[PDB]
This record gives structure tokens, sequence and C-alpha cells, in this order.
RNA sequence: UUCUUCUAA
RNA sequence: GAGGGCGCUUACCACUUUGUGAUUCAUGACUGGGGUGAAGUCGUAACAAGGUAACCGUAGGGGAACCUGCGGUUGGAUCA
RNA sequence: GGCGUAAAGCGCACGCAGGCGGUUUGUUAAGUCAGAUGUGAAAUCCCCGGGCUCAACCUGGGAACUGCAUCUGAUACUGGCAAGCUUGAGUCUCGUAGAGGGGGGUAGAAUUCCAGGUGUAGCGGUGAAAUGCGUAGAGAUCUGGAGGAAUACCGGUGGCGAAGGCGGCCCCCUGGACGAAGACUGACGCUCAGGUGCGAAAGCGUGGGGAGCAAACAGGAUUAGAUACCCUGGUAGUCCACGCCGUAAACGAUGUCGACUUGGAGGUUGUGCCCUUGAGGCGUGGCUUCCGGAGCUAACGCGUUAAGUCGACCGCCUGGGGA
RNA sequence: UUAGCUAGUAGGUGGGGUAACGGCUCACCUAGGCGACGAUCCCUAGCUGGUCUGAGAGGAUGACCAGCCACACUGGAACU
RNA sequence: GGGAGAAGGCACGCUGAUAUGUAGGUGAGGUCCCUCGCGGAUGGAGCUGAAAUCAGUCGAAGAUACCAGCUGGCUGCAACUGUUUAUUAAAAACACAGCACUGUGCAAACACGAAAGUGGACGUAUACGGUGUGACGCCUGCCCGGUGCCGGAAGGUUAAU
């Protein structure tokens, strides 16, 4: 903290990441089904996340919650994604 | 070690006042009697564990004596090291 | 080793109010001398005594108010490390004036609020709050 | 001298 | 007469070609660990002196935690 | 902002560039400060206005544009230049203590082994045993000899070295520290990226040596199992010579060099005075241990050897796993 | 976890060249030039007034307006 | 150290100029010294003579003929130079430096010899003989029951006597 290594080296603020990098800073992306299935999720709760497999734009093949309840979703459709993580 | 009438010597030898002692030029040449003095000690016994505590001690010891009167006087460091034998 | 008298001087004032003492001596300086004409001007001493012949020696006196100290701060602002030259308008408010800066600049040893009477900066020595 | 383990609200 | 034209050739150089490297991305039978489990199997090392005090190095051994040797640390208990 | 334990001070030492600098006098005016010119486009923003019914918006004037250049100063400080001074720093002089270092000897016990005398039936080991060793005479006991390794007691919350560390005695070479009166030197200083050296143990390489001990390994127990803990063995290894490795909870988990700041009880090592009036008293140093005031601390604690108060410079830290 | 880089390179002399100065170009000398104050190499990028946030310090940012720069199917070259 | 002539690419004649012979080499006659010689300096005539540049110029082609390496990538085995089946087999076979074991105290062990004697060796354990392995790097685990070898002398067995 001595000015004189602050001077040999400045102070490296640190660089933050998205945590949502597949829509590349965008609002939102068009995206293509490839499976639609259910998954458990972890220990404190217990249920079916309907949920849907999805090859994107960039051709990027992610996962993206459904949410609400009961849907009509098929494969090979033309979806939206928004983001947010499921926790 | 460097006996008490070779030091005297050597005050003797660059003495400004005869009683100086504060003459690095003797100073200089002390620790050069002494460690030549001390080179059949040092090429005879090689890495003997504190070789450095009581070997370059004096290595250092007599280097930074000598790094003052390097930077102490052209006109007089120039004649010095011209009768020293020093390389540098 | 002795990198500073001036930091030296601050910090023997600054232990000194906390050990209750009643004279805090040091070797002098011209500098020293400087400071030390101020601050019983200022009114934050009482006495100095500059004495010694072969090395000059500062002898101060401290100043103590109902008991307890009258030097509430003391600081250092220019640091040997890092130098500090303020103009004549960035000249600080100790205390919200309350306190003194003492500052140096060409016309010798004064007090911020003289130098901005005199309107003139320099350099800025403490803080003496 | 010897001697172990207790699932998930 | 000079000059100019045209062509001639020269200089430079684009396109393009050869080889050899380098770098980066993708991919790759197979393989290395890593992290994660609301139920498995095996043992029970650490937490108390955790039932052989614990741990660092380093070396060896061993399905697995580990074990053991040397040195150090206490960030360990005990005391007609 | 922090680095004693919540992430974090390199294992230390050396040292260049680097950054940093005692004191005093002049000089210089570089930095610095002040003033003045130039420019810093407009727009925008700010301030004061105006205009559109207001507002948004438009727009007048102002300030501002934190700068840079130039010129004129200023001289306190920081530099630059010279000269000094001696407190810092460093010599000279006498001594002091020490497991400080290498080199070479030399002891004495112990253990092992070998050989012999005596002698007889067990020995050894464990919680019990057993493996094992014994009538081919062990064990035990005495005598003789050989070999390697470590040096009881002293010995000490001792000593020395920057640490890593260093332990019989003697000799040779060699280092560092401290104190005492002095004499001198003239700031000769600090820290130090990169660099350089040292650097436990284990490990590596050639050679050597090998008593004891002991990974691995072997047997015996032990247990449900026992690649362990225990026993009986036993090899590298431990020792030496010369090189490599460069890691340790290399810890005081506190980087180095200054200065200030209540104490008490010690240890060790100097050195004055007082009659040493005995192993005494009054001093004055160096180093180190415990306690503990202020203060600080998340608390715990530290606490003049600071984790108090400040200085200089370096190293480092930035959720956990991944690592 | 980019450390060495450079041969018209770097300088000179002379000639040539351009509106202009200059390896601008050429010849001949010289061996210099550069770099740990980051050369070199790689990745990304038009730049500033400004804009957005922030109490400030700063941080991010360059659509719209400006000032500059660069480009015009691609790669080239001159012409006027 | 190498790999590596890696690979790959460019130049190549002749004529003239530079310079009608240059760089260089050789080196007289001169000149001076000279202890005067089978001299020393100086001195350069002479001869001899590369290499390069520049500019021409000929062919389809200028290292023109003769002469004179095909290169690259992966892997087996042996480290390598070596040695060999004279006369169908040249290697992965052998040898090898290296490693390990073992024997041996000199009148050595051992070998050739009925013997004497000789080699060993005019060497003396850092020596020599034998066997196995075959550089270098990292290494080299377990089992002595068996077979050998070594050590033991209590007892059983037992020759000539």
């Amino acid at each position: 903290a001595t000015v004189n290594q602050l001077v040999r080296k400045p102070r490296a603020r640190k660089v933050a990441k998205s945590n949502v990098p597949a829509l590349e800073a965008c609002p939102q992306k068009r995206g293509v089904c490839t499976r639609v299935y259910t998954t458990t999720p972890k220990k404190p709760n217990s249920a079916l996340r309907k949920v849907c497999r999805v090859r994107l734009t960039n051709g990027f093949e992610v996962t993206s919650y459904i949410g609400g309840e009961g849907h009509n979703l098929q494969e090979h459709s033309v979806i939206l994604i928004r983001g947010g993580r499921v926790k | 070690s460097l006996s008490t009438e070779a030091t005297a010597k050597i005050v003797s030898e660059f003495g400004r006042d005869a009683n100086d002692t504060g003459s690095t030029e003797v100073q200089v040449a002390l620790l050069t009697a002494q460690i030549n003095h001390l080179q059949g000690h040092f090429a005879e016994h090689k890495k003997d564990h504190h070789s450095r505590r009581g070997l370059l001690r004096m290595v250092s010891q007599r280097r930074k004596l000598l790094d003052y009167l390097k930077r102490k006087d052209v006109a007089r460091y120039t004649q010095l090291i011209e009768r020293l034998g020093l390389r540098r | 080793s002795m990198q500073d008298p001036i930091a030296d001087m601050l910090t023997r004032i600054r232990n000194g109010q906390a050990a209750n003492k009643a004279a805090v001596t040091m070797p002098s300086s011209k500098l020293k001398v400087a400071i030390a004409n101020v601050l019983k001007e200022e009114g934050f001493i009482e006495d100095f005594k500059v004495e010694g012949d072969t090395k000059p020696e500062l002898e101060l006196t401290l100043k103590y108010f109902q008991g307890k100290a009258v030097v509430e701060s003391i600081q250092r602002v220019s640091r040997p490390g890092l130098r500090i030259y303020k103009r004549k308008d960035e000249l600080p408010k100790v205390m919200a004036g309350l306190g003194i800066a003492v500052v140096s600049t060409s016309k010798g040893v004064m007090t911020d609020r003289a130098a901005r009477q005199a309107g003139l900066g320099g350099e800025i020595i403490c803080y003496v709050a």
C-alpha cells in the first residue's frame, strides 16, 4: 500500500463477468427447442420442474426454465428467453 | 588476523597525521591486508557452514567499506586504487 | 534511520501530551524553531527554550488546560515520502478552521488563515488541533 | 490387552 | 534539327505459387482428476488424551480413508 | 483498507538499479508559490436573464473550461552547487564472554562383535503370549580384543550465530558481539525489484564406512478384518568425502532501521564509585525472561524487545471449493 | 505464461527527389539504433469536446451535436 | 554435442570496365648499416595472381560433358564404431564400455604340463580369474519348500584299519 508500490503497480480493480453469457449482452434471444422434459430440483425442494433444452441463435445449447403452470411446447419450436437463474 | 604493528604501519603508510585513523585509505588497506592474510584461510577452507558469518561477512565487509571510497574523491580515488592495485 | 526531524518532533509532542509531561526536549533545527515560534504565538505551547552551542537543543513547555491537554490532535501532512504543495485557494480549515494548519511558503512559516490574508500558497507541513 | 457404526423433514 | 508517337527492354509492384514454421479455434477413440448427490458398499482417519495426541516437510508402503520412517511445530492432555 | 491467529511479511542474509535522506552557511531558483499574457472552438453543464399560455424546449449575458505555453517575481521548504560541523555512520586502543566457525587429534562409559574362563537350563519379550534364542552350553558371569556412533554429570524459562543452527577435552586457523577511556573520520545513511549467497530433516549422485537404530520388508501376535498400533527380526537410510536438490508449523504463524512513551520482578554479560568494614551499598552499559499501567485490539492479547505513538523502504492480501 | 528488437536499420558524406525539410531516395562510409520509464509481439479499438454515474475522488462511456481521422465491391496503381 | 548437407531457395557462361593485373604473393637493380655475410634494413622494377562489382553479350539451357546425396513422416529391435557362418544367412547373433556376483594373500586363484617347469606376472586385492547382464535414464518386488553353494559339529550313519 506504499505509494511507490502503487506507482510501480496500479490498483487492479477486479473484473466481473456475466452469469448469463449466452445472450451476449442482449435483452432477449431467439431459440430452437431441442428437448422438453422435467427435472427434479436440489434437496430443500421436491417437484418436477418443466424445462427445455434449447438451441439458440448463436449455436449455443442451453437449458431454460418453463415458467407458469402448463404449456404447449414441442421440440423444434421457436421460443424466446429473458434470463434469470433458477436457484 | 592482522597484527597491531602491521596495522600501525598501514596507518603510518597513509598517515595524513600519523594519528589520523579515519582515513578510509588506511581502512581499505587494512581489510585488504586482513583478508589477503585470510585468502590462505579460505582457499584452504571452502564451504565451512558459517563461511559467510566469518568468510563472506568480510566479503561484503571489505566490499562496502570500499563503496564510499568508491564515491569519495576523484583526485584521490584515482591515486589510491593505483597504489592499492585494485582492479576497479 | 533518521528520515525526518519534523515527524520526530510532532510525535514527541504527541506522546508527551498523553505522558502528561511538562517539558519535551529534543535537538533543535532552524526549521524546528520556525515551527515552534508559531505554536506559542498560536497558543498551543507555553514556552520553548532553544539552547545548545555545539548542538542546539529545543526544550518545550506543554500547555495543559483544566488538567487535561490542549493539543487535541497533531498530524503530518507533507511526509518525506510524499510532499504536499497546495495553492492559496486549497488551504485547508483544520476542524472547520478552529484548529490551524502550518504552511511554509516563500514568506517563511505562518498559519493558513494568515497565508490566505497573505494571498499566497505553499507547502503544508502539518495539522495541529 | 481388546473394542465399530446410527440414513433421509 | 530537336522533340513526340508507337514498340522495345529495364526498374518497382498487385494478382498468384511454392515450401517450411508459428499461433489460435474446432474436433478426437481413449484417458486424468475435479465438483456435486434427501437411499448404496467398504472401513472409521480427524473433532475429547477421538480411544496409536495432532500437523508440517520429505521418503516408502498400502482397496480406501491412510500407515510408517526422519526432522520440526503446539495451533496437544496428564502430574504425593 | 489490511497482513500474531479471520486471505495476507519472502526461510533468512547480502546488494545494484531504485526510492529515501543529519546538521549549518552561501549560492542557484529547478521543484514549489504568486502575478501577468496567450490559448484552452462552439455546443453542453453551472449562474443570472429572456422567449414560446407554462413546462420540456429555444435563447441573451456571465462564470467555468480544473490545463498548457510564455514573461515577471518570490525564497521558507525540497532539490542543484559549493563550503563547514559531529550527534548519525565508520576506524584506531585495551579488554570481555561465549555449544560462533573450519582443520587435526585425543579421551571415557556404553553398545555390538570376536575369543576364552566359570557355570546350567532356560533366555528373551507381552496385557497375555508367540515368533526368536538356548544343552551344538545360551543367558548370566569374568577376562581379552575389535569396530562404529554419540559425547552422562555439568546444563540452566543458559550461551552464540541473521536464521537454518551449534554441546567431551586439546591444538591450529578463523569470525562476530559488547564494554571502557580516548583519538579520528566528516553524513560516509536507510531500505532494496531484479540479482547473489546461506539454508533443517528426508531425498539424489559417485565414492567410503556401517556399532546402534531403523522406512520398506519378514515372522509373531492382535482383531470381524489388521497391508496398523505390539513383539522378534531386518535393508536402504542414519556416519564420512565431494557435489545436486532448495523445500520445513524454516513460527515469535509478528519484514527491515529509526525516534517517543507508566512500571515491577528476574537471568546473563560488562564497567565506575563507596571502606569489599563477608557473599555489601550507590551507579552506569549490553542482552534476555516473566508480570503488567496507559494505550491498542473483533476479542484473545500485546504491552519500552509494542500487536502503543510515529517515521522510511520492501514483500503480500482481496468469499470458499476448484488450486 | 510477449525480453530481446533493428541492416536503409541508426548516423554521416555525396548525388537524386519533393511545394517544403529529412534513407524522402541512392551511393559510399560508420556501427550504430532501440528496449525493463515495456522495446518487441499478441489481443481489442476511430479519437476528443462530451455523455452516464458518483458528495467528491473517481468509474464507465463516445448513438444523436461538434472537432479531427479513416474508408468507398476487393486488391492495386497513377492520372488530372 | 547434435539432429542438419534437415528441409527449402538464389547465384553460376563469355566480353569489357573497375584495375589495359585489382586484392594479394614474390621480388630485383638502387640506398644505408655491416662484427661485411651462404648479411641486415630500405627499396621497389619485374613476374605471378584471386575474389567481387558494374555494363555488355550467346544459347532452349553456362555446377552444360565426365564427375557427383532422392528426400519426408511413424514404429519394431539393437545404444553406438565394430565381429561372423572362406563357398546359399550380416543380422535383433557376437563383441563392447558399463553393472553385479564369486574366487584369490603370491610359491595366489587358475591353466598347460605324469613331471620338472611355464603362463598368470617381473603384476600383489584401485590386482587377477570366472560367470551373468550389456551404454544411458528410471528402476529392479516376493518365495531357501526344492536343487546347488556356504557355514555348523552335538548326535545317527560309516571306509580302509
